[PDB]
């Protein structure tokens, strides 16, 4: 179906403890494939998925050069941002950037992204048009003016519609065993007495890829949104994800509750009940 | 400076079976700033050589990390994850429950 | 593969 490639970058200053630490990771869909950490003994971009390992030495050299240069511009940016916000040099601050592309089944660009946050807050984002900017505040407007003057957006658009989509197409082919395989959830319901009056029903989804999934409980056919505890989807560590949804059920009402599961690896959504 | 306190889930890679090797995971997510300390505990004591993922973040910019180690659950051994973050006045200990 | 376009705030 549809796919994404995204690069994430974080620099965190640490005054009095050397230069800001820079960490960048790349994903295709929910699969990590490259990483770079400036605190590594010998910082290089490193493979993290089998289908990227076949890239040759020129690829790794170029990628590493890009990551090193971005670490340095982030350090200049963190200095600039202290000026823009009138901040002292004493505290730790955070600069984050994400960029990348979403494509459809036919591989054409669906949406591109390039956006920054400072201290956990939206700072400036390339709009969906890939041609104009949304600045969160008057500091980010200073950046916007510089980026408009330098026609940054036009360069980003060229990458996002061109190289980004072409790399993603290559990776999807080289990784077709895994990137193009959905693993459906393994599902079951457990029952956990709380008191004489009620018990938890917990609906589990395990071993699924990609991470997107919908779990819901109904009672007599009515969604129980307010009364469902839904944990964040979480990594298992073997590429797959886990999730559960739980409801507190009065004694003897268990068969009125049904759990509903949607996942791209399922040809039809599932309905489950507690099976004593 | 905004702060967001971590969600914490402690859980196994597969369903727990006593005496069968597994992985113990502590997933911390939704937090800001990124500085965080995570220990995995066995019977109250820190497990050595625990590994973790590289810092990444969600669509809302909040950070997430996975800490993990091999373990072989038993009936009596107690596992937990202990997290410290600027939003916490004291370290938060979440016990492992094989039913969550 | 990454964007190679230096961009400073």
């Amino acid at each position: 179906g549809s796919h994404s490639m995204r690069y994430f970058h974080t620099s965190v200053s640490r005054p009095g403890r050397g230069e800001p630490r820079f960490i960048t990771v790349g994903y295709v869909d929910d699969t990590l494939f490259v990483r770079f950490d400036s605190d590594a003994a010998s910082p290089r971009e490193e493979p993290r998925a089998p289908w990227i390992e076949q890239e040759g030495p020129e690829y790794w050299d170029r990628e590493t050069q890009i990551c090193k240069a971005k670490a340095q511009t982030d350090r200049e940016d963190l200095r600039t941002l202290l000026r823009y916000y009138n901040q002292s040099e004493a505290g730790s601050h955070t600069l984050q950037n994400m960029y990348g592309c979403d494509v459809g089944p036919d591989g054409r660009l669906l949406r591109g992204y390039h956006q920054h946050a400072y201290d956990g807050k939206d700072y400036i984002a390339l709009n969906e048009d890939l041609s104009s900017w949304t600045a969160a505040d008057t500091a980010a407007q200073i950046t916007q003016r510089k980026w408009e003057a330098a026609r940054v957006a036009e360069q980003l658009r060229a990458y996002l519609e061109g190289e980004c989509v072409e790399w993603l197409r290559r990776y999807l082919e080289n990784g077709k065993e895994t990137l193009q395989r959905a693993d459906p959830p393994k599902t079951h319901v457990t029952h956990h007495p709380i008191s004489d009056h009620e018990a938890t029903l917990r609906c589990w989804a395990l071993g699924f890829y990609p991470a997107e999934i919908t779990l819901t409980w109904q009672r007599d056919g009515e969604d129980q949104t307010q009364d469902t505890e839904l944990v964040e989807t979480r990594p298992a560590g073997d590429r797959t994800f886990q999730k559960w949804a739980a409801v507190v059920v009065p004694s003897g009402e268990e068969q009125r509750y049904t759990c509903h599961v949607q996942h791209e690896g399922l040809p039809k959504p599932l309905t489950l009940r507690w099976e004593p | 400076m905004i702060q967001r306190t971590p969600k914490i889930q402690v859980y196994s890679r597969h369903p727990a079976e006593n005496g069968k090797s597994n992985f113990l995971n502590c997933y911390v997510s939704g937090f800001h700033p990124s500085d965080i300390e995570v220990d995995l505990l066995k019977n109250g004591e820190r497990i050595e050589k625990v590994e973790h993922s590289d810092l990444s973040f969600s669509k809302d910019w909040s950070f997430y990390l996975l800490y993990y180690t091999e373990f072989t659950p038993t009936e009596k051994d107690e596992y937990a994850c202990r997290v410290n973050h600027v939003t916490l006045s004291q370290p938060k200990i979440v016990k492992w429950d094989r039913d969550m | 593969g990454r964007l190679n376009q230096p961009i400073k705030v």
